[PDB]
């Protein structure tokens, strides 16, 4: 949107890197320092979330980019989803392999 | 927990929001500069306010991280460029009476009118009349009345102006360790801490000094043949052992000898490539330009424009009520977004003043991956130097014969070889000692080696002694000559343009011999080469990450900034004018004076 598009809070501070397939949605105050700030703003403490400032009037590698990540898992189930199969035709009188 | 690591972290969060606020601002500024109506002054006016006093808070949060116990160069670069004062180091008093003192020059500058002593209504300002009178007018009493009047009239009000704007600013200096106002000048071409690659702010003075002493030959000819020439159209007002009076140069300072072309043209029955006819011959408009340049700076190796630059750019004047202030220009908005302003017609001048313009926006494009802090040229003087490189390598016959504006033949000949070597040093050459001499005197007075009761004294006789020109009339200890001049009175450094005409020849002759050109230097094509493309890459793409010492040695091979270059651009017209000034004496006296007889 023109103006700015304040909804989208990719995250930059956390005292550790993710493990795989985890989520962190916590809203502490990241302490920089060595004295802690009781959750308010100040020196050596700041706000974890840093939302992208979205216009229409920006260059390819700063709009927005939709993203979907299928991912697929086979532990031990017989018979689960399964893809489509262009289903055959039944003929008659005839010997057939079927 | 060291002191080191919070500094990332402190400009990580600085980077992001100065990113989106300086967005924000110069979208604003744009907005305006395009549409200019009243609410777009003040919706302007809140976002640069805006982004000041964010700039200013996070200055002064800054200051608790210590330059010393910092181990990277990047982090300590960034921390160094934020954690300067600047001004508010003074008290309040001061700065607001600072402020009143640059506004009220800024505008007895501007609006500044003078008028004729037979008609006292017929007042002129500066812009519109006098540096019109002053440059095409040929009648000596009519230059030397406006070079007078000019000088008498709105000069004398600017001098208890800068004799407290000299003291406040050395006090303003004083304060952040800088021993003067000068050094704190100089100290953009500083370099510390890299172990071969050092630079005080000390050795620009004796650089620039040494670089000055091997020009003297050149613009010693240049002067005498522009006297010898300009003894025929004022006789019995110029002496063939004397200076040249200061108000027979071309404009109202003397600065550019450019205007001087009409009466100094060495061969006038031969006209200078001048494809202004062909272009509406063929119907070019204001978009097949740019077409032209974005696909000659493609050719080297440059990547395309962004595709947001063909929708958002205004490269015409709108028609019907969109009063727009169409200087020609490169914006830089952020975020990937690229524009320029320009209102183009079909000439010439703006199918160069394109590529100048394209160079920035390529310069631009390159370094983009840096943090804020560190998107700019080097140092203040290769900006324009990058810029100019492309104009100077696309206005060639060579490359103008290609695109399709000149006969397929053309048979060039030596005689516009030299108009063309000559049109190009008066506007080159013909600036360096002004500007050298003006910085120097600059830098003598805030020192504090010239008294404030010799500044007229020692302004005119280093006009002597190292530009070579005298004045009409004599000035005594009221008036104030240079405060005259627009980057004097609105505080504006000017050794850029000193080290930027010497960058330009430097790139200009380490490009001709990646892409091995064979003739003189002044037929040099850097196009259909991707060696040239390369090494000029390798340099635009750091920004102010790397000292520039450094920088200019990954393109040219050395460290230092050199005069040899621009001899060899100009050897050819050298030749011709040490055979043009056999009977005439080249040199001056410092003695002989209009006045004195
Ligand atoms: C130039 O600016 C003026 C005012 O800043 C614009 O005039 C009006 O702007 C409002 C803003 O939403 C529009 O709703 C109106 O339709 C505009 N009036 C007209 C007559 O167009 C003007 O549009 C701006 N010009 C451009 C080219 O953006
Ligand atoms: C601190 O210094 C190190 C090296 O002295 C920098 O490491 C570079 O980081 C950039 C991007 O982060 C890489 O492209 C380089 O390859 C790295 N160089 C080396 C030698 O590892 C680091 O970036 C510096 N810190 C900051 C904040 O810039
Ligand atoms: C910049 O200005 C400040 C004053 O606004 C100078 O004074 C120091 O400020 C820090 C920040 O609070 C204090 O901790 C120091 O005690 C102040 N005095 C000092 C350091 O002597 C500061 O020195 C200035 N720094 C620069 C680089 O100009
Ligand atoms: C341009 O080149 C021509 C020859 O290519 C020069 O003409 C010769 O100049 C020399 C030196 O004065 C004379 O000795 C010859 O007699 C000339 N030859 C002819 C056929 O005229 C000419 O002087 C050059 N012009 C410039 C300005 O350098
Ligand atoms: C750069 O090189 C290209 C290709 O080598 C040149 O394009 C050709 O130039 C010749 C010369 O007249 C033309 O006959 C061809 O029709 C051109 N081909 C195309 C596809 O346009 C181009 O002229 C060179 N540019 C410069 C400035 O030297
Ligand atoms: C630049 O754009 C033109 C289309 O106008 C395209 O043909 C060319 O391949 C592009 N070059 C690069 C380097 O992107």
């Amino acid at each position: 949107k023109v103006g700015g598009n304040y909804n989208y809070r990719y995250r930059l501070f956390r005292k550790s890197n993710l493990k795989p397939f985890e989520r962190d949605i916590s809203t502490e105050i990241y302490q920089a320092g060595n004295k802690p700030c009781n959750g308010v703003a100040g020196v050596n403490c700041y706000f974890p979330l840093q939302s992208y400032g979205f216009r229409p009037t920006y260059g390819v590698g700063h709009q927005p980019y939709r993203v979907v990540v299928l991912s697929f898992e086979l532990l031990h189930a017989p018979a689960t989803v399964c893809g489509p199969k262009k289903s055959t035709n039944l003929v008659k009188n005839k010997c057939v392999n079927f | 927990s060291t002191i080191e690591e919070q500094a990332k972290t402190f400009l990580d969060k600085f980077n992001h929001e100065a990113e989106d606020l300086f967005y924000q601002s110069s979208l604003a500024s744009w907005n305006y500069n395009t549409n200019i109506t009243e609410e777009n002054v003040q919706n302007m006016n809140n976002a640069g306010d805006k982004w000041s006093a964010f700039l200013k808070e996070q200055s002064t949060l800054a200051q608790m991280y210590p330059l010393q116990e910092i181990q990277n160069l990047t982090v300590k670069l960034q921390l160094q460029a934020l954690q300067q004062n600047g001004s508010s180091v003074l008290s309040e008093d001061k700065s607001k009476r600072l402020n009143t003192i640059l506004n009220t020059m800024s505008t007895i500058y501007s609006t500044g009118k003078v008028c004729n002593p037979d008609n006292p209504q017929e007042c002129l300002l500066l812009e519109p009349g006098l540096n019109e009178i002053m440059a095409n007018s040929l009648d000596y009493n009519e230059r030397l009345w406006a070079w007078e009047s000019w000088r008498s009239e709105v000069g004398k009000q600017l001098r208890p102006l800068y004799e407290e704007y000299v003291v406040l600013k050395n006090e303003m200096a004083r304060a952040n360790h800088y021993e003067d106002y000068g050094d704190y000048w100089r100290g953009d071409y500083e370099v510390n801490g890299v172990d071969g690659y050092d630079y005080s702010r000390g050795q620009l003075i004796e650089d620039v000094e040494h670089t000055f002493e091997e020009i003297k030959p050149l613009y010693e000819h240049l002067h005498a043949y522009v006297r010898a020439k300009l003894m025929n159209a004022y006789p019995s007002y110029i002496s063939p052992i004397g200076c040249l009076p200061a108000h027979l140069l071309g404009d109202m300072w003397g600065r550019f000898w450019t205007n001087l072309y009409s009466l100094t043209v060495p061969f006038g029955q031969k006209p200078n490539i001048d494809v202004t006819d062909a272009m509406v011959d063929q119907a070019w408009d204001a978009q097949r330009i740019f077409k032209e340049a974005e696909k000659f700076f493609v050719s080297v190796g440059l990547p395309n424009m962004t595709q947001g630059f063909w929708e958002n750019s205004m490269l015409t004047d709108p028609g019907n009520v969109q009063k727009a202030v169409c200087h020609p220009t490169a914006w830089d908005l952020g975020k990937g977004d690229f524009r320029i302003l320009m209102c183009t017609k079909v000439t010439m001048d703006d199918f160069l003043t394109a590529h100048h313009e394209m160079g920035h926006i390529q310069y631009d494009m390159a370094y983009a991956a840096q943090p804020f802090l560190l998107r700019n040229g080097a140092n203040e003087g290769f900006h324009e130097a990058v810029g100019e490189i492309m104009s100077l390598s696309a206005a060639t016959p060579k490359h103008l014969k290609s695109i399709g504006l000149l006969s397929p033949d053309f048979q060039e000949d030596n005689e516009t070889e030299i108009n063309f070597l000559l049109k190009q040093a008066l506007t080159i050459v013909g600036t360096l000692p002004f500007t050298y001499m003006l910085e120097k005197w600059r830098w003598m007075v805030f020192k504090g080696e010239i008294p404030k009761d010799q500044w007229m004294k020692k302004w005119w006789e280093m006009k002597r002694e190292i530009v070579g020109v005298v004045e009409p009339v004599p000035h005594d200890e009221t008036y104030c000559d240079p405060a005259s001049l627009f980057h004097v009175s609105n505080d504006y450094s000017f050794i850029r343009y000193y080290t930027r005409t010497l960058y330009q020849f430097q790139f200009q002759e380490a490009l001709c011999q990646a892409a091995k050109h064979e003739g003189p230097l002044h037929k040099c094509d850097i196009s259909n080469s991707t060696e040239a493309g390369q090494k000029l890459f390798n340099m635009l793409r750091l920004g102010k990450s790397e000292p520039w010492t450094l920088a200019l040695e990954n393109v040219v091979g050395a460290k230092n900034m050199n005069v040899r270059p621009l001899l060899n651009y100009f050897e050819p017209l050298f030749t011709w004018l040490k055979d043009q000034n056999k009977n005439s004496f080249v040199g001056w006296s410092t003695d002989w004076s209009p006045y004195a007889d």
